[PDB]
């Protein structure tokens, strides 16, 4: 009847349909990811999963430093979060070079996001079937996170996670929160906080993790990156 | 079928559609008639007489000259007409520019045709729904000629000629009384062949015609209301019985 | 009989002699066993017995095996309705075998139905083809005042197996009945070996074991796998005439058979 | 019945004097002169409380009853629609004094547009089928109609007019906290509840709701607690029941569809 | 398969339906009248409606302006029709700039006529859908009054109308008027046809505004009236609603 | 019900309406309340927001928004089609008035200036119009206050005291009844919350709303001081804590 | 059954009625001698609640001849090709009794305008009766037989069911005047009581051109008001009330502010 091959038509009750369906097509990867803040700093996880076994696995990822004290995890499939990626690690050339300094994360996925809205008026493309989640450190606010999609509802959760498990971790993260009534977590070291992360989340769906299973982002002042398998054991040390 | 909705794509008989649809169109206008005689050219109309809020100060006109010794007469939608009648007297006055030298008629009625070839070859437009004549003189010369045109972009040169409502009873008409063996001289009776032509049209109405007719040397001369009124009578005196 | 086993109230098969869940197995015994066995407390309350429960889930779940089972224990008639079977182009006729249905199951002194792929009842409705959507809420509405008109019963069970849940939003039909809505599993890792001890029985097999059938079973997590495994791993043996199974079969079974379990 | 209805103090009225009086009080019409009413038509969202006031009226009438939903009349064979409408009010007349209920005509009662098909052209005749019995040629005394919708500012306004529906009412929101008072204390009363009775906590919340919702929070709520091995009452710590009574959440195109 | 997708099409009937389906939306909007006689031109309106919470007081929509000369009434969509005024007052001063002078009417309407014909043909657009009235004074034919067509043809009427159930109002018109009102009698007779063929019996002075073109300049060009509501709700008590 | 013409939006029906631009309306209902009043000295404009994840920063996001210091407005509907639809609009105030003109646009002539965005949506096929139905607020020194309404079709009303969203209809017959033409600013916005108490769900405090005001100047916002006619603005935006205790009456 | 006094509200329509059904029956001699034809049936189209049906079951109180009834789609059957059959068993029913009306209250179920992808048996009885009318037994028929048919809007049907040669009149029922609302009232008011210093013409200005049967609606209604109060009586306030109230409601859904126009 059209109104679902075309991205522009309305329905006569409102809602178009399109963009619902991308929207759906995040999670062709079973993954589940999760964020949260600290004092200073700002953590990323991300699991894993590498079934067959010719798999690199140092280069398969989800995560793209796109610059200093930025970060971003995906959903999606992978080859438009690389479309993505692609234009973060572009406009941070052009906020330096035009208006001077480094782009915050806000306006990153303020920017972003309207890229996305433009493909929902017309048919130049079509819609990525990503969401994705910047993070950082900001010089005047501190740490940040924001969650984009692809219609462009951008917004700054205070800790929060993604995947086909959100309704769990939702609720047992806003369940940490009000045990101390506060949004964002103490416990200054990032290291620390990773420990705090993982296991919060492995009781949240029940299954022990190994080393080689998992990836890592890490929101310090002054840069952001990733990390391998070190400090693997205190989760179980203590 | 679905042959027949677009300009681009032929019937299994060879023929496209949408041109000899606007033939339809044409068909629902008025009706325009011209004719020449040995030394003088006519040309008439099917006006109407709709309501009395039209301003008599203004009446409308179909005819509409473009240049001094050549004029222009039409009948199917005058929205369509408006634009080539522009496109028309912008382009002889070009040739008086470039040249120095006024239009000989053939050229003027090539490029009518020839934006009329383009507007149905090219899809993304449409047709002119219109069909048209020419009429007047050559400079430097009286050799009297009247050329039409139709959205399919032809030109062909009539003696005489007719478009519209109840045409089929016209140009039948004036093969019985018309002919080349005896061509007329002079206006009173080209115009009394032609306002006798009209009356399968006009069912007696005589606030509902308009007339005018050409000269040489690059003149003209439009007619009144009462000056067709005795030529009422004239071509009624004959009919007596 | 005309439409449907109805199982005699007694075809005992085992609701336990499986793989599945004790967790939802026992949810269910609250709205169905509970009053009929003990309606001394619905009544100290005066609440009506409940009405009616979905399972939604894809399948290998085992989402009609415990249904007719736990029927079996109480002692109901089971029956079908595949929305997918009971469609008829024609404008009625999609709602009068709805309505045989509810009077056929009270001819019967006791009945409860077992809907499935009920999705075709509850459509999005995108074509918006109002010579058809127009009916397509025709005979579904009828359903809603069929289903709980004057019936103060409580024989009268219904189920709803869905899978593809949400998929319907012209109407969840969520106030009132539905008064569970069983957060239905996958079969775990654990659970192989609670499901290969199941269907491995009423076998004289030299054991045929190993710890090396859930690493096979992963992600072929479907209660058929494990059925036609031990039908084919049981076609190896035979395959050289031998007399009981050995374990590398099985390891050779889920191994070479769940391919077509996973990728189509 | 009427006692087991909460609030519609205003409702209840006009329907147990347009339907019992007249059978039982007619002469006084006629003591004036005039020629009584015929059909209703109740007209409000689902859950406001409609479909079962009729029942209440069916317990007490002392007269006939005759129930039809809208999807009943429809088959395949084309023509037997409307001899079946015309054997309803044959038997109505018959079997009179008598009324009739319907639960839903939306999916009949509609605007009449200009047809090109059959299914939309055989559903306009049966309608016609009603409009020809209610004021035609041949006509009665007896009987009286209750029609019903869920919603009612489309079907044709020659079904709305004097002689067929000349009474028709509304019925409230889901916002006015008078009733809302009134029936949980209505509900909750038919049966045996606990002290610490924080119902007073909650009908001053914003919240829209129906009388369907009401059924079903302050049943699951008895659910929750004769599930907890308990015998009658329910204890205080229903409020897992009134915010799981709220659907909207539940909702994903409520949620992530339209943006 | 019927002829009404896209606007390039002929019928086998000859005619375009997509254009009739445009001429038709004016009948959705508002009424307006104009008229036309000794001292100066007239015109009139019916805002579509009239509710409390918005103020139809100092916002003009039915009566926008072209020039001191000029001013037009305005029907059917609003997105399509600010653009066309917003076109007109550049043209205007686009003649004035370049000939030192005003503007003759004729030649406006016949520039913002032709466009429309561009959004009928060239390309798959929408033909703006509007029906403008025209009125003001030019030398070459004193005091003049147009109307225009979505299609692109006008007209030179004396006293008309448009907009809803404007059929009716000709005949409200058409038989009760004389070429010799002055001013008033072309008031009494406007404002009582808008209060024959109206929705509601308000007539609130909100529901409607008018406007005047007047030659009282003594040897001056012209003057505007467009009338504040304390012009016009003591004039129909004046009048006697 | 509908079928043929809705399909897009360059094709008149016989009935002689376009096709999709009266189903954009439709979201504009689906979307949250929204409400502002013209007084006789300010201008005022409000809405809730239905937070979906309450771990959302809520501060972030903003339904009203700058254009001028003198101008605000808000929506009421699609969300993402306004981010955009407001930068679009404060980048033509600067090259079409300003920079031509010297200062800033009155309502009317920035209002305008918004619609031909919208129209250039609804010219063509296969691209959508702006699923958000605006109104506007501001001041001027030829006329004064205004409050305007801006819809999908490019079509801009003016207004006196109105509600848009799903509690448009309940709302505005409200105003009708708890409104007066010659009244204060105060008492407004002693209305709007109680007018926005009609659909409201959930909570009611000054963190799940965002309302804003325009009235006399506020220099104190300048910090350019020490100029006598460089004026500061007649915009701003209620702090949740001077809401939250007009609410306790 | 009801009479022509109750159907007041006009002459001119009724007085062109007889024109065609009493004169032929009692007086063709003179339409014999004058000989020029015979003018059979009449349709009567108008909005709902405006006294087609009315006119129709008084006639038959005042006609001596045999009135035929058949309401709304009885023909329309479920097997096929019986439908006709229905119909040519009719009108032999008619000749019997050489005078003799038919009536049948509304075609817009079966004189729908007709098409191919559906429609079936209807656009085929349809097809016959058209036959029968006018057909060459149809001139046998064509001697006696009229026939009235009442519709709501007809531009629906077909023109050959009303192309004359068999539909010769085609009248219109339109919303009345005040004096014509005004006198129904009566009509519908006599039986009541002695109203108490009353006027009815007052009030039937107020509600301007609505429709009749909804004159039948304010006036059991005023009575209903006082009705409960057992006040057997009649008031005046009690009229501009209802009136004022129950024509509001049909007010209230015309509202609309789509307005993408002007
Ligand atoms: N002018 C009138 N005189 C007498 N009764 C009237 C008049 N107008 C309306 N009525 C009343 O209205 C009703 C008749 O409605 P009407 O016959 O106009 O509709 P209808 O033609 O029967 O509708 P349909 O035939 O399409 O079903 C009767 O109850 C009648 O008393
Ligand atoms: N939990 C389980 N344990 C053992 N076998 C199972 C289980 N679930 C399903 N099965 C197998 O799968 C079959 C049931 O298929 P099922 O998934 O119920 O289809 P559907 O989901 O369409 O009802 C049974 O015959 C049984 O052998
Ligand atoms: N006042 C009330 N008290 C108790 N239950 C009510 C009340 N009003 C409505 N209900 C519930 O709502 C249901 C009726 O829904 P309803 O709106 O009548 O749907 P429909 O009209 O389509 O049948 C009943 O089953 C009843 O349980």
């Amino acid at each position: 009847a059209g109104y679902d091959r075309h991205i522009t038509i309305f329905s006569p009750e409102g809602r178009l349909y399109q963009v619902e369906y991308a929207f759906k097509a995040t999670n062709q990867t079973n993954i589940n990811s999760l964020a949260v803040r600290g004092k200073d700093c700002t953590v990323v996880i991300s699991q894993k999963k590498v079934p067959d076994k010719l798999l690199d696995p140092t280069t398969v990822s989800y995560i793209f430093c796109i610059s200093r004290t930025i970060g971003m995890v995906v959903n999606g499939p992978i080859p438009d979060a690389r479309n993505a990626a692609l234009r973060a690690k572009a406009e941070a050339a052009e906020f330096r070079y035009k208006y001077g300094y480094d782009m915050p994360c806000d306006v990153l996925a303020k920017r972003m996001a309207n890229l996305s809205q433009i493909y929902t008026q017309r048919a130049y493309m079509r819609p990525l079937g990503v969401i994705l989640t910047f993070v950082s450190v900001d010089e005047e606010l501190g740490p940040s996170i924001y969650k984009t999609d692809p219609a462009g509802y951008y917004v700054g959760y205070k800790a929060t996670a993604t995947g086909p498990k959100q309704q769990e971790i939702t609720t047992n993260l806003e369940n940490h929160f009000k045990k101390s009534k506060i949004d964002h977590i103490n416990e200054e070291s990032w290291e620390k906080v990773v420990e705090f992360a993982i296991t919060h989340m492995i009781d949240a769906l029940g299954t022990e993790f190994s080393k080689n299973d998992l990836e890592v982002g890490v929101a310090t002042k002054d840069k952001f990156f990733t990390l391998s398998a070190e400090n693997i054991e205190e989760r179980l040390v203590a | 079928s679905g042959y027949d909705r677009a300009l681009s794509i032929f019937s299994p008989d060879g023929h496209i559609f949408q041109v000899e649809y606007a033939l339809e169109a044409v068909k629902r206008g008025t009706c325009a008639v011209g004719v020449k005689g040995k030394n003088c050219v006519v040309l008439g109309c099917e006006r109407r007489s709709t309501l009395k809020l039209q301003d008599t100060r203004i009446t409308p006109s179909k005819v509409s000259k473009i240049d001094s010794h050549v004029v222009l007469s039409f009948s199917g939608l005058n929205a369509d007409s408006r634009i080539l009648i522009e496109k028309a007297r912008v382009e002889a006055q070009s040739h008086r520019l470039t040249l120095e030298d006024p239009v000989t008629v053939e050229y003027l009625t090539r490029y009518v045709a020839g934006v009329q070839q383009r507007y149905t070859q090219s899809g993304g437009v449409r047709p002119f729904g219109v069909s048209t004549l020419i009429a007047g003189f050559d400079p430097r010369d009286d050799e009297p000629k009247l050329y039409q045109t139709e959205p399919s972009g032809i030109y062909s040169s009539w003696s005489a000629q007719t478009i519209g409502r109840n045409s089929k009873t016209v140009r039948e008409f004036l093969e019985k009384n018309y002919d080349r063996k005896e061509p007329p001289a002079t206006v009173e009776e080209c115009v009394k062949l032609t306002v006798r032509s009209l009356l399968e049209v006009v069912q007696t109405g005589a606030k509902n015609i308009e007339i005018t007719v050409v000269k040489p040397d690059s003149d003209i001369v439009a007619l009144s209301s009462e000056e067709i009124n005795q030529y009422v009578t004239q071509i009624e005196q004959e009919k007596q019985e | 009989l005309v439409y449907n086993m109805t199982s005699f109230e007694q075809g005992e098969i085992t609701f336990d002699g499986i793989g599945g869940l004790t967790e939802q197995i026992r949810e269910l015994r609250e709205v169905i066993e509970l009053p009929l066995k003990n309606p001394e407390i619905f009544q100290r309350v005066g609440i009506k017995p409940p009405k009616g429960v979905l399972l939604y889930g894809p399948p290998g779940t085992g989402k009609t095996l415990l249904a007719k089972a736990v029927a079996a224990t109480i002692g109901a008639n089971f029956i079908f309705s595949p929305a997918s079977g009971i469609v008829d182009k024609y404008i009625g006729e999609s709602a009068r075998i709805i309505r045989e249905m509810f009077a056929y199951a009270k001819e019967h002194e006791p009945c409860i139905i077992f809907m499935d792929e009920v999705d075709a009842i509850g459509g999005r409705r995108f074509s918006e083809g109002t010579s058809a959507d127009r009916e397509i809420q025709r005979t579904l509405m009828e359903l809603l005042t069929q289903m709980d008109g004057f019936d103060n019963l409580g024989q009268t069970k219904i189920i709803m197996a869905t899978n593809r849940p949400d998929t319907l939003d012209p109407a969840l039909l969520r106030p009132g009945r539905l008064d569970r809505k069983v957060e239905i599993p996958l079969p775990n890792e654990a659970g192989r070996l609670e499901i290969f001890k199941i269907h491995t029985a009423k076998v004289k097999k030299t054991g045929e074991f190993d710890f090396e059938a859930a690493v096979k079973m992963s992600d072929g997590f479907n209660g058929a796998d494990i059925r036609n495994c031990a039908t084919e791993a049981g076609f190896f043996a035979i395959r050289d005439d031998r007399d009981h199974i050995n374990p590398d079969d099985l390891m050779k079974a889920v191994r070479k058979v769940a391919e077509v379990k996973k990728l189509e | 019945t009427y006692a087991d209805v909460g609030g519609l103090d205003m409702q209840k009225q006009e329907i147990r004097e347009a339907v019992e009086l007249p059978l039982v009080q007619a002469d006084l019409y006629e003591q004036i002169g005039i020629d009584p009413p015929r059909g209703v038509l109740l007209y409000g969202p689902p859950g406001t409380g409609k479909t079962m006031l009729v029942k209440a009226v069916a317990n007490s009438t002392k007269a006939a009853f005759i129930r039809v939903n809208g999807s009943e009349f429809v088959h395949k064979y084309l023509g037997e629609g409307p001899r079946m409408v015309r054997d309803v009010f044959r038997l109505a007349r018959e079997n009179a004094p008598s009324i009739i209920f319907i639960d839903e005509v939306d999916s009949i009662a509609t605007k009449r547009f200009d047809a090109q098909t059959g299914s939309d052209r055989e559903v306009q005749r049966i309608l016609i089928e009603l409009l020809t019995q209610m004021d035609g040629f041949d006509q009665s005394t007896n009987v009286k109609v209750i029609m019903a919708t869920n919603r009612a500012d489309t079907l044709d306004p020659a079904l709305l007019r004097p002689g067929r529906l000349d009474r028709k009412i509304e019925f409230p929101s889901l916002r006015d906290r008078r009733e809302r008072r009134l029936i949980f204390g209505t509900i909750a009363s038919k049966m045996s509840l606990a002290p610490e009775a924080d119902l007073d906590s909650l009908i001053i919340r914003n919240d829209s709701l129906s009388g369907a919702v009401i059924a079903a929070i302050m049943q699951e709520a008895g659910l929750r607690a004769v599930r907890k091995n308990r015998y009658v009452i329910l204890q205080s710590d229903l409020e897992e029941a009134y915010a799981t009574q709220v659907k909207t959440d539940n909702t994903v195109d409520k949620f992530d569809f339209y943006k | 398969r019927r002829y009404d997708s896209r606007t390039t099409i002929f019928s086998p009937e000859g005619r375009l339906y997509q254009v009739e389906y445009a001429l038709e939306s004016i009948s959705h909007a508002g009424t307006a009248i104009g008229i036309m006689a000794s001292d100066g031109i007239v015109l009139a309106a019916e805002r579509k409606v009239t509710s409390t919470l918005l103020e139809q007081d100092t916002s003009t929509e039915k009566l926008y302006k072209l020039n001191d000369k000029i001013a037009v009434a305005v029907a059917g969509l609003t997105a399509d029709a600010e653009i066309l005024i917003n076109t007109a007052r550049i043209h205007a001063q686009n003649y004035l700039k370049t000939y030192n002078e005003d503007i003759p009417v004729e030649i406006l309407v016949r520039r913002l006529s032709d466009i429309k014909q561009g959004y009928t043909q060239h390309g798959g657009l929408r033909p703006f859908g509007v029906s403008f009235i025209y009125a003001g004074y030019d030398d070459r034919y004193g005091y003049q009054l147009y109307t225009s067509n979505p299609s692109g043809n006008y007209t030179g009427w004396k006293a008309i109308s448009v907009g809803a159930n404007t059929s009716a109002a000709q005949t409200l018109l058409q038989m009760d008027y004389k070429d010799d009102m002055k001013v008033d009698d072309a008031i009494e007779l406007a404002l009582k046809t808008l209060s024959k063929t109206t929705d509601s019996s308000a007539l609130t002075y909100d529901r409607l505004e008018f406007a005047t073109i007047r030659k009282g300049a003594n040897d001056g060009e012209v003057y505007q009236k467009i009338f504040k509501p304390q012009e016009i709700k003591d004039i129909l008590v004046k009048t006697g609603i | 019900m509908t079928d043929r013409y809705s399909f897009s939006l360059t094709t008149f029906s016989p009935s002689g309406k376009l096709g999709q631009i009266d189903y954009a309306l439709t979201a504009v209902k689906q979307g949250v309340t929204s409400l502002g009043i013209k007084a006789t000295n300010g201008v005022v404009i409000a809405t809730e927001k239905k937070s979906s994840s309450p771990l959302a920063m809520s501060e972030t996001l903003s339904k009203v928004s700058l254009l001028t210091p003198d101008i605000g407005a808000v929506y009421s509907g699609m969300g993402p089609d306004y981010r955009v639809l407001v930068d679009k609009s404060r980048k033509v105030a600067h090259t079409s008035y300003k920079r031509i003109y010297g200062e800033y646009p009155p309502t009317k002539l920035l209002v305008s200036e918004v619609a031909k965005i919208m129209q250039e949506a609804t010219q063509s096929g296969g691209v959508r119009p702006f699923g958000v139905s605006l109104l506007i607020a501001g001041h001027d020194e030829f006329n004064g206050f205004s409050l305007y309404q801006v819809d999908p079709s490019g079509s801009y009303f003016p207004w006196k005291a109105t509600a848009i969203g799903k509690g448009s209809v309940a709302a505005k017959t409200f105003l009708e009844k708890r409104w007066n033409d010659e009244l204060e600013l105060e008492d407004a916005i002693h209305i709007a919350l109680l007018t926005l108490k009609e659909s409201v769900e959930g909570e009611f405090n000054g963190d799940t709303i965002e309302l804003a005001i325009i009235g006399d100047e506020n220099p104190d916002l300048l910090g350019y001081t020490g100029i006598p006619t460089d004026k500061g603005p007649r915009f701003r935006k209620l702090t949740s804590q001077e809401i939250n205790d007009r609410l306790e009456a | 059954d009801s009479t022509y006094d109750m159907v007041g509200g006009l002459t001119k329509q009724i007085k062109e009625i007889k024109e065609v059904i009493e004169l032929p029956v009692k007086h063709p001699e003179l339409f014999e001698s004058l000989g020029i034809a015979q003018p059979k049936g009449v349709i009567l189209y108008g909005p709902p609640g405006t006294g087609k049906t009315l006119l129709a079951r008084a006639v038959a109180h005042h006609t001596d001849c045999k009135f035929i009834r058949v309401s709304g789609a009885e023909l329309v059957q479920k097997y096929i090709g019986e439908g006709s059959r229905m119909v040519r068993e009719l009108f032999v029913m008619a000749r019997e009794h050489a005078p003799s009306i038919i009536f049948m209250d509304e075609i817009d179920s079966i004189g729908s305008t007709r098409v191919e992808g559906s429609g079936g048996g209807d656009s085929e009885v349809q097809r016959t009766m058209l036959e029968l009318l006018n057909q060459l037994d149809g001139f046998e028929t064509s001697k006696n037989i009229k026939i009235i048919m009442a519709t709501n809007r007809l531009d629906i049907l077909d023109p050959a069911l009303l192309r004359p040669g068999r539909i010769d009149r085609k009248i219109e029922f339109p919303p009345p005047s005040v004096a014509a609302r005004a006198e129904i009232l009566r009509i519908h008011s006599r039986k009541m009581n002695l109203t108490r210093g009353i006027n009815l013409r007052k009030v039937a200005e107020k509600m301007n051109g609505c429709s009749g049967a909804d004159v039948k609606g304010v006036c059991t209604e005023a009575g209903m008001y006082a009705l409960r109060e057992r006040r057997i009586h009649v008031t005046q306030e009690d009229f501009e009330l209802a009136v004022g109230k129950v024509m509001n409601k049909n007010q209230e859904t015309a509202i609309s502010v789509a307005k993408l126009f002007k």
